[PDB]
């Protein structure tokens, strides 16, 4: 058998613990002006813009996931 | 009368030779003290120079700053620094203790001038006294 | 162009802090995926294929997120390694502003000159009066031996700064970004069809993208 129920709980556990991932802080220099040191910021920008884009992605794919089980529920049922 | 007044003649003589030598010797030495009073004011006004113009620069490239330099560049750099600032130092401390030893040389100098004055007026007195001796002798 | 050992080593700490709590909520939804895949909610073909997709990049996507923050970690560490050998300054505080330098060495020419003409006078009104006392100038180049070297030093600190500052890192970390985005990308296009349609069921059990991620934690581990 299949439990909506237990599965779309699961499925919303999935989409708030991938959604709780915030954005990693930007390094702050004030006086260093060096470019090594400077353009590690476009490294964090790009990484949260990967999670941001993996975070869209698992927003779809839980919403996917729900609509499977219960095109189980109702073909299962027939 | 012919040996006595050519005694007085001949002391006379010597006298007069030994007023000019000490007259010329003076006017020598005189020349030495106008050259260390040249030499004196050349180096005085450089010794100026070397307090302004670098033993007081030398605070302008120190980099006291510690909020713009701070580690061991700074320090590599401070100890160079200090090298270069205590040599600075030690030509100046020279070049005082040789105006110190300038001046010195022309007390000396000048006291020398006076005896050699002194001894010309002396040479010419006795001159004088020769002269009339030997005058009267004939 | 400045810098401050001080401040690079308190990011070095706030990246350290904000690296462990992305560690924290990444474990979270680790764990959020792995509860789908040992649920008996679901069965099926279609819940096979939701393993496979949950076991081989859904999970391996968060274990190469935080194998970036290792990596991100890594070349800071290895950042600060390039500065203190390129520069020759392993303080902790240290500060070298390019611009301060070189404001102490544009007084440099001034010095060297005054250096230069006072020597060539004091020689002059020694050797003038040399017949009447000898006295002897002191050796100028006592102090123009330090003075260079003091400028070598401003010289060559100054010129590894602007030498440092053009220094790059390597691709790594935008290599690792780049296939996540590319298997992103492409579960992105199989999420208008089903998850036992043939193209998207033979993606969802190849574990290339798994065995990537797995060779790049554990050489992380060594």
């Amino acid at each position: 058998g299949t439990d909506y129920s237990a599965w779309s709980e699961l499925t919303s556990s999935v989409n708030t613990s991938v959604s709780g991932i915030v954005d990693l802080a930007s390094l702050t220099f004030t006086t260093t002006t060096m470019t090594p040191f400077t353009s590690f910021n476009e490294d964090i920008s790009s990484f949260n813009t990967a999670v941001a884009k993996l975070q869209s992605f698992t927003s779809t794919d839980v919403t996917h996931m729900n609509q499977a089980a219960e095109n189980k529920v109702t073909d299962d049922s027939n | 009368s012919e040996t006595s007044a050519s005694y007085y003649q001949d002391l006379a003589n010597k006298e007069s030779a030994n007023y000019n030598n000490a007259i010329s010797q003076k006017a020598a030495i005189d020349a030495q003290i106008s050259r260390l009073e040249t030499a004196k004011t050349n180096l005085s006004t450089q010794i100026n120079n070397f307090q302004t113009d670098i033993v007081d620069k030398m605070s302008d490239i120190e980099g006291e700053d510690s909020s713009q330099f701070k580690g061991d560049r700074k320090t590599k750099y401070a100890e160079q620094y200090t090298s270069t600032k205590s040599a600075a130092t030690t030509n100046k401390t020279s070049h005082d203790t040789n105006l110190t030893s300038i001046t010195n040389k022309i007390t000396e100098l000048q006291t020398q001038s006076t005896s050699l004055q002194s001894a010309a007026d002396t040479a010419y007195s006795n001159m004088l006294s020769y002269q009339a001796s030997a005058n009267a002798a004939n | 162009m400045k810098i401050d050992m001080t401040e690079v080593n308190n990011q070095k700490t706030a990246l350290a802090n904000s690296i462990s709590n992305l560690n924290g909520q990444i474990d979270t939804a680790k764990n959020s995926l792995t509860n789908l895949t040992s649920s008996s909610s679901l069965t099926g073909d279609v819940k096979t294929a939701i393993d496979a997709k949950i076991n081989n990049y859904q999970v391996p996507l968060l274990t190469n997120f935080t194998n970036a923050l290792t990596t991100l970690s890594a070349q800071y560490d290895k950042t600060i390694e390039q500065f203190q050998s390129t520069v020759s300054e392993n303080a902790a505080d240290a500060v070298i502003d390019t611009d301060y330098l070189q404001g102490l060495l544009d007084n440099y020419s001034g010095i060297e000159t005054s250096i230069s003409t006072i020597n060539t006078e004091t020689s002059t009104i020694y050797s003038s009066i040399s017949d009447i006392i000898s006295l002897t100038n002191p050796d100028s180049s006592t102090i123009t031996t330090p003075l260079a070297a003091a400028k070598t030093i401003l010289t060559d600190t100054k010129t590894n700064m602007e030498s440092f500052n053009g220094w790059t890192r390597g691709t790594e970390l935008a290599d690792l970004l780049l296939s996540q985005t590319q298997t992103i990308e492409t579960l992105i296009g199989y999420a208008s069809s089903g998850y036992t349609a043939a193209d998207a069921k033979s993606f969802y059990n190849n574990n290339e993208f798994l065995q990537g991620v797995n060779k790049i934690a554990e050489a992380i581990a060594n």
